[PDB]
């Protein structure tokens, strides 16, 4: 019984454009 | 006035050496920037126009064109790897940095979204921003007595780029970045705002999404009851971040775990594994699949919590990648477990969904329930009534299941059926 980690994020950017 | 300006218009006003000219051009860039569909970002960067706005952002003895720049360049650092690249390479995080002890809070605001745009490319440019020393200031413009006296605006703004300060791995953070970011972040998962306390749980599953040292630096903190607090909200968009941090967590130590137990947490569970969103009920099994790989007393704190039902409630009925963590759990729970939990686990009524899941076509979901079995089978041999689970696999059909299996393309799956016809069928 060994702890398995999260599966790797597909969203490498995080950015936002100000409207 | 400067509405719908061709980039050939905004060049001639930039180039001018008229600074009312260049700041109308440069709201009227800003502007061009700010539409809803296809700014001109390509445009403006051929243009040649990002060195004209990084001189102006320290054009300190006129505010707005500071202002209109840095709105500018927070846009086209919004943009794709290259664009944020091209507004690096002219030199803006030091302006930016700079600007972040502006006594204007409109220009320090947008100084701070820019930053944050660069850092959230990636691990280069976030490291990159912290060696030009943004910390500091950024973490001085939220040194105050009560986070409240603080815009809304302005103070989540900061919260989304300290997150993205705290985001990626392959590196992670610096050490003592993250050490230096980590008092304002459980500060600000304090704060009663939904979006600060949503970017900082983020922030905080980043920092927990790692070898056991940093989710240590975390938890030294004392920040896992405030995170069982923010489980139970019920804003889902403050769920999804807390409960990716609890698991994080629970994918350390058994002293961490253990520390996720005392809190609380398992009472949030019922709710969470029926959970009408799907992701919340995947990575809350996720979860309990690995709180039930701990200790055989954290495996009967989950038994306590009545939290075997739902399980196989789980295994029973739900999105095939969410019955996936349950067979997880349950494996994890029947290798750790001892032969009474495991008997109690076969009385809860899981064999038949179980059974039921060999019909998949994934092959690790079918090797991991045969494992599961194998460990059940080890219970009853070791209290002699093995017989009765045969007849309970055979009545519910998954003697069938498991004899098909046994032509199955892979050779674990063959292998380990054929074992379990040989020993106990």
């Amino acid at each position: 019984a060994r702890k398995r980690s999260a599966s790797p994020t597909k969203k490498l950017r995080y950015v936002k454009r100000r409207f | 006035g400067t509405v719908n300006w061709s980039v050939e218009d905004i060049v001639k006003g930039i180039n001018s050496n008229n600074l009312e000219s260049q700041l109308q051009a440069t709201q009227a860039a800003r502007k061009l920037l700010s539409r809803e569909k296809q700014p001109p970002i390509d445009n403006i960067i051929r243009a040649g126009l990002i060195p004209k706005f990084v001189s102006f952002l320290g054009k300190t003895d006129c505010s707005p064109i500071q202002f209109e720049s840095a709105w500018a360049l927070t846009n086209i650092a919004s943009g794709t790897s290259e664009q944020t690249k091209a507004v690096v390479d002219g030199g803006a995080i030091p302006a930016f940095i700079s600007l972040l002890a502006s006594p204007h809070a409109h220009i320090s605001e947008q100084a701070v979204w820019a930053l944050g745009n660069i850092a959230g490319d990636g691990s280069a440019f976030r490291d990159l921003v912290i060696k030009h020393g943004a910390i500091d200031p950024l973490l001085a413009l939220l040194a105050v007595p009560d986070l409240s006296t603080l815009a809304c605006g302005y103070l989540r703004n900061l919260t989304w780029t300290l997150s993205n300060l705290c985001r990626n791995k392959n590196p992670a953070p610096p050490l003592d970045a993250v050490e230096q970011i980590l008092p304002t972040l459980v500060r600000l998962l304090h704060h009663n705002d939904p979006e600060v306390l949503a970017d900082s749980c983020w922030a905080i599953s980043y920092l927990t999404d790692g070898p056991n040292e940093r989710i240590e630096m975390v938890v030294k903190k004392g920040v896992v009851p405030q995170l069982v607090k923010l489980l139970g909200a019920t804003e889902l968009p403050i769920v999804t971040p807390a409960l990716r941090a609890i698991g994080n967590i629970v994918t350390g130590t058994d002293e961490q775990t253990q520390k996720v137990i005392d809190a609380g947490a398992l009472a949030v569970f019922p709710s969470l594994l029926t959970n009408p969103k799907t992701n919340i009920q995947k990575e809350a099994t996720w979860t309990m699949s690995n709180i039930t790989a701990g200790r055989q007393d954290q495996i009967q704190q989950v038994v306590n919590h009545g939290l075997v039902p739902f399980l196989v409630g789980v295994l029973s009925k739900a999105d095939f990648k969410t019955q996936k963590e349950a067979a997880w759990a349950i494996t994890n729970y029947t290798s750790g477990g001892t032969v009474e939990q495991i008997v109690y686990l076969v009385h809860c009524g899981i064999i038949e969904p179980l059974m039921n899941l060999l019909s998949a076509k994934d092959t690790k979901i079918i090797q991991v329930i045969l494992d599961a079995i194998s460990n059940i089978f080890q219970a009853a041999e070791k209290l002699g009534e093995t017989e009765k689970l045969s007849i309970m696999i055979e009545e519910c059909g998954g003697l069938d299941k498991i004899e098909a299996l046994q032509r199955h393309e892979n050779e674990s799956v063959y292998k380990a059926s054929l074992n379990l016809i040989e020993k106990y069928f």
